[PDB]
């Protein structure tokens, strides 16, 4: 599968997605952003099945700018990922499932932390440290078990990420085209354009 | 699972044991198989376990209302009539089997129900993974102008060659009369040949034996 | 199973056995197969139980509101809706029918609705798993305007032969005359029957 | 098409003691839902102080056995009456089943008895040969059920001493034949109320330097 | 591998005080064609052993020829052949159990279950079961097929444990075993009327009973019983 | 299952898991998962229990008799070639194994070789091998100096099949370490993980998601 | 393919004197992936407990799917449902998907607030109803809860000791079972407080 | 199908194939070999009883078993051949499985053993 | 396909239809299906033509060479050889097989042996598709020590009702008949057994 | 699958292996030779089936070594192709065929020309200018059918071959780690130990 990670440290979450775009024998694109943002704090990253992937990405967002428009108001991090799971639990025992899964990293204004959670497609969530889905996970898992500290600042965070897309080059069988960073805090989602040799 | 209906001169009675299993793993050693439609018609069901139970629930609801509607007491045909029809809708998906049996205005009646819908009408009936041990006993003891005495006796003697003879069945054995001109009763635990003899030692544990890493208490007022 | 209807002078008559395996286990060694739809219009159902009774409880449904408005169905109007029914629902059913009745005009009558779903009238017929073993003797012994006594030893006969061949046949034989002087339920135990 | 494999149900314990060991199992022989004999010996005495049982299907447990007791006659008679110490006998069962390989004699074996040094010694084995030196083991049916309950009394797992904050271990004390017995026999009454392969009748053999003695137990028969 | 064609239901058995009895009816089914009502499924062994047969009835030929052979075989340069160095029932057994063992290990069985009953030249009675699988197990009762599910059950009624055996004499194991028989005759499709029983007593040797039939059955209440549900006539 | 051996500044680090398993059911937490051939050979073991446990041993009896024939210890390479070629004849059988074959000769120095069912035989400096495989790459690979001191060797294998055996649900235990040097293999003791992860926990600051 | 083995947990739940214990893993992995140590699988609606062990997603909806009944039903009928009332109320939330079911096995542990009588009850994926006096067990390594329960309990036992003995239990079983463990939470139930306690275990 | 025991002892104890096999042997021309210091060199006469060779082709008497050892002989030419083909075939053979060439000493044991066997196996000499 | 042996006071018949198909197709209407394996034991083969035809040539070549060492086989020792072959190799057979033989001694004798490979001696046989809707009429009809004529006919009327109900069945019903005065080859054509 | 290429230019036949040795999720090997000499003037790159590979090579080796010592001469690249090829038509219609495709590269010293011969698993053998087993002919046939030149002399082949592998390494899904080069010629057999960046 695409790469997936994701890893909160003590004021921002930082999401990394691979930019590879491969269909059969042929990688097609190797810039893409597998990411939306859904609202000024909050982004979400994914992976899966071919088209249901952007679909399902794009729906969601514009719900939420729906709800902003409406509210005038960002719901949190965690209000945001527990609408994603409903869709997704509602999706799996539909007539074709949305195969996708995502990683949600928000910044919770009002609590003022940063926060992580893992979706899979049948609509399991989780809140952690550090995720990952697809392959990726059997190799940053430990690796993270190892290096992670709760009070990392951003930048050592991106040192940690740095560490682990070094062992996906390394050991994982295909080219997934290096990542494309963005770090999530009280300020927003900006993205790290110099990560190709950080 | 071991079930039997058995009519008797005035009556009828039903038994069944209450083993209850997930594959081979007993999960229940006294569960209750005796199920009640009305007052004085009872069920006793094989098969999907949630099944039988919810049939029989279902159509014990509506067996209510059809009788406060009627002003009637309620009629084992009626029970029969709704329950097959109900089973035969579903094609067998709904794993019921049961043994219906129940006296009304008209008279003691023992029926037997299958998944896909089909009933039968007998003196003697047995359902169940022990189905066989328990006709074995029936055929070779029945008798025409049973006394409510030997009825129970001949009924609880079948579910015991089930509970014996059958892996699928076991532990104690539930009976339930009913005769024509009085209330049914509910006979819970009528036999229980199979209690757990005293354990060789306590396993009681000295406190402190399980480490802890976390504590705290636990608000359930509001 | 195995179940017949014959025609004969007075009217005619059902027989069938009253074996039900689910395997080669006997559910029920006293089975009624002899189902009845109207006061003179039976019929011997073979196939799915759950079916058969399902197909027997709606048509007899059918005949009762008909009898309401119209009176007396013919027992050609009985097979009608068996027909309808099996023929339909061909693909979610398996019944086969014989329907016997007997009407003061038209006498006794005999029409069989086999698997698919079609209609056969016929002087005699016979169905069922045992059937098979008495197409040779039946054909062979069967006689137009038979009497009651004869109608009621063809019949005795045949399914003997079929309940020692077949199985999935067994039990009592029983029957059902239907003819002008009204309807009488015949039985016939293994010990008779056995020995013939 | 034909199976050549099938199960007969059966549960087998082997504890080893600082200078004994014993191999139980219950006396039930099943197929299916039925029972073929409440009492079918399934552990046995195989000469030179070593017990064996060889449980799954019964038809492969009693071909290997048998290969196995001839074996040691061989033994003998091949190396001067040496005695074939249990350490022998069990790289000599791996070869027996590594021998099928591709057609596997479909039992989990145990077998005990006593080390070079006197120790009470346990063995078990997978379908193929996998074997490994143990305190002890629970095999067949009920395996599942038993394992967690020895790595607890037996080997005192997730135990600490009271009082020392989960941070002292409970020591390893070893068990008596006496203390050996109990854990045993509530194994099996346990054994016996949750899984309705387990029953009739429990066969205890124990091993000391003076020999084979055989202790015997009934069970729940439902 | 294959698939049996011919086929023998039911081998029921039990020991009593002074032996054992073994029962088996005369059917040969070929599918639910009742097809052959000749068949004796019992094969007797010199004069201390039985073996009944069920399952594959061409297989059961093959075995009888086999126990011929046995027979045979053990009289050559044997000159205590009928005395201490006749067959045994064990040695009938453990050669039977060999046999069916050896052929499901070449995934080509024999397809039969087997019940060998007799009394042991020390008096010992005999009872052991062996099938296809090559399984083998002994019991106070032993029945396959149908006979497993509803004789043991009767049966085990009279014997429950092995102290039951000694407390059991010829007519009430005999009667267990009849009785047993006539309830097979009411649930079991593939079962015959016409049965065979033999009886191996340590002291009246064996008694072979051909020809016997279920007798005393009860259908009469069968006239009561009409439709199947709400019909009334 | 989760094993490991690499080379480095001081000869080679074997460590492996000790759990064994028959699909969702814990077999054993106590089978040893490495192979003493002889004094400068060790085995890994993963795969089919039998499998590895018959051959390996089968193994060190074809490098014994290379020894009393050839009067003299047999290479790491003609070892694993051993065990590679008898897998190879039985191709397709369904034998399951993947296999480390380390040790030392004056004549090669420490080697490694990976050696599985398929019939692969590869020479290598590391190898992580088994369920748990991964896992242990991530934290053995972000760690890896040619420069390691034997001591900080043996720990960041040992931590390496901590990391295995705790995210591998099919892996766990003990850890089994060994040391080669060529005077042979040096064993490091059984490190059970039920106090082994506690203790690296706390002493590392690692593991930080657990609560304790 | 089996939606009960994806994710892994277990549940156990035990009645003493005058109380009651619910107990489950930390566990939520992917097949042999471990993928989080703190996924709990006990909730609370009032003082009734409700255990969740199968496919991960499951556990999560039906908790939210009783939050909201429960919550609609103390509006209504200005009381907090009790723990029999409250296994009902599972029972048709299952069989309600009789078809289309969730793949869970429901555990309920309470102490009635009136008759201050223990109780507790399991369940299948499709509602049928296990009413057991001294234990219920669920999860991927439910054998063996069943085998450390039956040997390990005891009757009337003081909410100390039902402690020790019901985790003893689940740890024990636990440690057989590849996708169990990772964590435990023991919730030891008397009608005027509830102690909740995090256990140390084997972490692999 | 031929297995007549054609090398078999004798009452003294001699084994007269075997030992005729020597005779041939002393028959052949001559060949020797010496061991310097850092090499060994191998030696053979060239027989005269007729002249007018093609030297070219007729086949030499030092033959290379590998690239690192060589086998010279006396005795039976044709006889000769058959060792070195089998010689060099072990010597690719030990090269693949045990990944390293043969020593002198093995593929002497080798070439050695393929004649002791030839000393006791029926139907040849 | 129809066959019958049947055994009587001077010996034994042998009968059959001349039917044989491949689908719904008549690839043969005059198919002879009694086989002569040696001057007096004859028999009637049903299932793969191939295979009978192999087996009924083995079995003829084994008794030929049986006659030339210790004289004329027992139908007994034929119907071994039959059995023998259909036993031994029923994994790779689809025989049914009636043998039928007169013996000086032992007079007509009937061996079946049906697909397993097991042999059954009886009084009479039937076999082949047809035969299933014969048993009725069969044991109802049959009586042993007929005569030639009583027997000529019972196979006549058995075999026309076989070749009625069984569409594999038809064509001429021939008859062979073995008693120490000989061998009598009969036919009979549709024009009159179609009218029994 | 990995990736064998070969290009005959003027003088040589040059041979690039990929060094990736990948099983599963795990790339196992970054520097595996695909390549065994059969003669000083003969080399053999293969790939296929994970164990079958190394033993085919490795018995085509020893064969014709031993066709070397027997007769001191040394066959030509054609003779070697032909007997690859039969070995290779025998096994496809055996019990367990060999799953192995290999390129021949060798420079005939009698005719003093290079030559390149693709044979696969079935014993298709046919001697080209370039040639590739598995998915790599698919972006390689069109880009030398392009760029090739018969007179090209062993730098220009090796700027070819760089083109490429530059070309796998941005189109093909997989990370093949890099190739090992070797030069086959007049001289022998020498491999490119700066490819890395050349």
């Amino acid at each position: 599968m695409d790469i997936i990670l994701g890893i909160r440290v003590q004021d921002s979450v930082i999401l990394a997605s691979s930019k590879a775009v491969t269909r059969g024998i042929s990688v097609l694109k190797d810039s893409d952003d597998k990411t939306r943002q859904l609202s000024p704090h909050t982004l979400m990253s994914f992976a899966g099945e071919a088209g249901d992937t952007v679909q399902f990405a794009e729906y969601i967002q514009a719900n939420i700018q729906l709800y902003s428009i409406r509210e005038d108001y960002e719901l949190s991090p965690q209000a945001v990922s527990s609408f994603v799971r409903q869709e997704l639990a509602k999706s799996i025992r539909s007539r074709r499932p949305y195969q996708v899964n995502v990683l949600i990293g928000g910044y919770d204004k009002k609590k003022n932390k940063p926060e992580l959670y893992q979706i899979d497609y049948l609509g399991t969530k989780v809140e952690l440290p550090y995720g990952a889905h697809g392959y990726s996970g059997f190799y940053t898992f430990s690796l993270l078990d190892h290096h992670y500290r709760p009070d990392m600042t951003t930048e050592e965070g991106l040192d940690l990420l740095k560490l682990c897309v070094q062992e996906l080059e390394k050991r994982m069988p295909m080219d997934f085209k290096g990542v494309i960073v963005k770090i999530v805090d009280k300020d927003g989602i900006r993205q790290v354009d110099d990560f190709q040799a950080q | 699972t071991t079930i039997v209906g058995v009519k008797f001169n005035n009556g009828v009675v039903i038994a069944a044991d209450t083993r209850s299993t997930q594959g081979p793993i007993v999960a229940d050693k006294n569960c209750a198989k005796l199920h009640r439609i009305s007052p004085k018609i009872w069920c006793a069901g094989a098969g999907t376990a949630a099944d039988t139970e919810a049939v029989t629930q279902l159509i014990g609801s509506n067996i209510e209302l059809h009788s406060l509607y009627t002003s009637r007491e309620p009629r084992v045909v009626s029970a029969l009539q709704m329950l097959k029809q109900h089973l035969f809708k579903y094609q067998g998906h709904i794993g019921a089997y049961l043994i219906v049996a129940g006296v009304d205005p008209t008279g003691s009646h023992l029926f037997s129900i299958h998944a896909h819908g089909s009933t039968d009408v007998g003196y003697y009936l047995s359902l169940g993974s022990g189905s066989l041990a328990a006709m074995a006993v029936l055929e070779s003891h029945w008798k025409q102008d049973l006394t409510k005495e030997e009825a129970i006796k001949l009924a609880s003697d079948a579910i015991q060659a089930g509970i014996w003879n059958d892996l699928g069945s076991g532990s104690n054995v539930d009976v339930c009369v009913m005769e024509i001109g009085k209330d049914a009763e509910y006979l819970r635990n009528y036999l229980t040949p199979n209690v757990r003899e005293e354990k060789q030692k306590s396993y009681k544990f000295p406190r402190g034996t399980t480490a802890v890493l976390k504590e705290s208490i636990v608000n359930i007022c509001d | 199973t195995s179940i017949m209807a014959v025609t004969f002078k007075d009217g005619v008559i059902l027989g069938a056995d009253s074996r039900t395996t689910t395997g080669a286990y006997i559910a029920n060694r006293v089975t009624d197969k002899l189902t009845r739809v109207h006061d003179k219009i039976w019929c011997c159902r073979s196939g799915s139980a759950a079916d058969t009774q399902a197909i027997a409880d709606i048509v007899q449904y059918h005949l009762e509101l008909y009898t309401s408005q119209y009176g007396t169905p013919s027992t050609e109007t009985a097979a009608s809706v068996f027909k309808e029914l099996c023929y339909e629902n061909k693909d979610n059913l398996t019944a086969g029918i014989i329907v016997a009745g007997y009407d003061d005009k038209n006498k006794g009558e005999v029409y069989t609705i086999p698997l698919g779903g079609s209609v056969h009238k016929l002087p005699y017929a016979i169905a069922g798993s045992g059937s098979t073993f008495i197409y040779g003797y039946c054909d062979k012994n069967f006689r137009e305007n038979m009497s009651k006594e004869e109608t009621v030893d063809f019949i005795k006969h045949s399914l003997s032969q079929a309940i020692k061949w077949d199985g999935s046949s067994g039990g009592v034989i029983r029957m059902v005359v239907l003819t002008a002087a009204g309807v009488e339920r015949l039985i016939f135990y293994p010990d008779e029957y056995e020995q013939l | 098409q034909f199976n050549p494999y099938g199960d007969n149900g059966g549960t087998i314990l082997g504890i080893a003691g600082e200078d004994f060991a014993v191999l139980a199992g219950d006396t039930r022989n099943i197929t299916d839902y039925s029972i073929n004999s409440r009492y079918e010996p399934k552990v046995f005495d195989c000469g030179d102080n070593i017990v064996m049982s060889a449980n799954g299907f019964a038809a492969d447990g009693d071909a290997l056995v048998k290969r196995f007791k001839n074996s040691v006659k061989w033994y003998h008679f091949d190396h001067n009456d040496k005695k074939l110490s249990i350490n022998s006998a069990a790289r000599n069962i791996q070869h027996l089943l590594y021998g099928k390989r591709f057609f596997p004699y479909y039992v989990h074996t145990i077998i005990a008895g006593l080390d070079e040094d006197g120790k009470g010694a346990v063995y078990s084995f997978d379908p193929v040969g996998s074997y490994e030196r143990e305190q002890c083991r629970a095999g067949g049916a009920a395996a599942s059920l038993i394992m967690p309950f020895l790595d607890n009394q037996v080997n005192f797992k997730n135990q600490y001493e009271p009082g020392t904050n989960g941070k002292v271990k409970k020591p390893l004390k070893y068990l008596s034949v006496e203390e050996v017995i109990k854990l045993v026999r509530d194994s099996f009454t346990s054994a016996t109320e949750r899984h309705i392969q387990v029953g009739d009748g429990l066969e205890i053999l124990i091993v000391t330097k003076d020999g084979v003695r055989k202790e015997f137990y009934e069970l729940k028969r439902d | 591998t294959q698939q049996p064609i011919v086929t023998g239901t039911s081998v029921i058995s039990m020991k009593y005080d002074n032996g054992v009895i073994i029962a088996a009816d005369n059917l040969g089914s070929y599918g639910s064609l009742l097809r052959f009502n000749g068949v004796e499924r019992l094969i007797p062994v010199g004069d201390n052993t039985v073996v009944g047969i069920s399952g594959d009835i061409s297989d059961m030929q093959h075995i009888e020829r086999l126990l011929k052979d046995l027979v045979t075989e053990n009289a050559y340069d044997n000159p205590l052949a009928d005395a201490e160095e006749a067959l045994e029932p064990s040695y009938i057994f453990e050669y039977l159990a060999t046999v069916m063992y050896q052929r499901r290990s070449k995934m080509n069985p024999l397809w039969n279950a087997i019940i060998v009953a007799g009394v042991q030249s020390n008096g010992d009675q005999f009872l052991r079961y062996v099938n296809l699988l090559g399984v083998t197990y002994s019991s106070p009762t032993l029945a396959t097929g149908f006979g497993a599910h509803m004789a043991n059950p009767l049966l085990r009624k009279v014997v429950d444990r092995e102290s039951d055996i000694p407390k059991t004499t010829v007519q009430v194991a005999e009667e267990a075993i009849v009785n047993a028989m006539r309830v097979l005759y009411y649930r079991d499709a593939r079962s015959s009327r016409n049965f065979s029983l033999a009886i191996i007593d340590k002291n009246t040797g064996l008694t072979f009973k051909k020809n016997l039939q279920v007798e005393n059955m009860k259908w009469d209440f069968a006239k009561d019983i009409k439709g199947y549900g709400t019909q009334k006539i | 299952t989760t094993t490991l051996a690499f080379r480095f500044q001081g000869g080679i680090i074997v460590a492996v898991d000790s759990r064994a398993t028959a699909g969702n059911w814990v077999a054993s937490q106590t089978v040893k998962k490495v192979i003493e051939i002889n004094p400068f050979l060790l085995g890994t073991m993963a795969g089919g229990a039998a499998d590895c446990q018959f051959w390996e041993t089968w193994l060190g009896s074809q490098c014994r008799l290379h020894e009393l024939r050839e009067k003299e210890r047999i290479s790491v390479a003609a070892a694993s070639k051993i065990l590679s070629n008898l897998v190879y004849q039985y191709k397709g059988a369904g034998l399951s194994m993947g296999t480390m074959i380390c040790g030392y000769t004056r004549k090669e120095g420490p080697t490694i070789y990976y050696v599985d069912s398929d019939g692969t035989r590869l020479k290598g400096d590391i190898f992580c091998v088994g369920s748990g495989q991964t896992f242990a790459y991530g934290v053995l690979d972000s760690n890896y100096k040619w420069d390691l001191s034997v001591e900080d060797a043996l720990y960041l294998g040992k931590r390496s099949i901590l990391a295995a055996a705790h995210r591998d649900a099919y892996s766990g235990g003990s850890v089994n370490l060994y040391h080669v040097t060529e005077d042979g293999w040096i064993y490091h003791g059984n490190h059970d993980v039920g106090e082994l992860f506690w203790k690296v926990k706390e002493e590392e600051g690692s593991f930080n998601n657990v609560i304790g | 393919s089996d939606p009960s083995s994806i994710n892994g947990g277990i549940v156990v739940a035990m009645t003493g004197k005058d109380c009651v214990a619910i107990a489950c893993d930390l566990r939520l992995g992917s097949q042999s992936l471990g993928v989080s140590n703190k996924f709990e699988k006990i909730f609370h609606y009032g003082h009734v407990f409700l255990g969740i062990t199968g496919l991960a997603t499951d556990v999560t909806t039906l908790n939210e799917m009783f939050r909201y009944k429960t919550n609609l039903y103390k509006l209504k009928e200005e009381r907090a449902i009790e723990p029999e009332t409250f296994t009902q109320l599972v029972s048709s939330s299952l069989y309600e998907r009789r078809f289309g079911p969730y793949f869970v096995g429901p555990v309920v542990a309470g102490i009635n607030s009136k008759s201050g009588k223990p109780f507790i009850a399991g369940f299948d994926l499709i509602g049928c109803i296990d009413e057991a006096k001294d234990f219920i067990v669920s999860g991927t390594a439910s054998d063996q809860l069943f085998g450390m329960c039956e040997s390990l309990y005891e009757p009337n036992l003081e909410p100390e000791d039902l402690f020790e003995t019901i985790s003893q239990a689940l740890l024990n079983a636990a440690d057989r079972d590849a996708l169990s463990g990772w964590g435990a939470v023991v919730y030891i139930i008397k009608k005027d407080e509830v102690v909740k306690r995090y256990l140390k275990m084997r972490q692999d | 199908g031929y297995d007549r025991a054609l090398s078999i002892f004798s009452p003294d104890g001699h084994i007269f194939q075997v030992e005729y096999a020597l005779e041939a042997v002393k028959r052949g021309t001559c060949a020797v070999g010496v061991k310097g210091k850092n090499c060994v060199v191998l030696g053979c006469e060239r027989r005269s009883t007729l002249k007018l060779q093609d030297t070219r082709i007729t086949p030499s008497k030092v033959s290379k078993i590998d690239s690192h050892v060589v086998l010279s002989f006396s005795g039976l030419n044709a006889d000769s051949r058959i060792l070195i083909e089998k010689a060099r075939v072990e010597a690719q053979s030990h090269r693949l499985t045990l990944e390293d060439p043969v020593t002198v000493e093995y593929l002497t044991r080798y070439v050695a053993g393929v004649q002791q066997r030839y000393t006791q196996s029926g139907g040849v000499r």
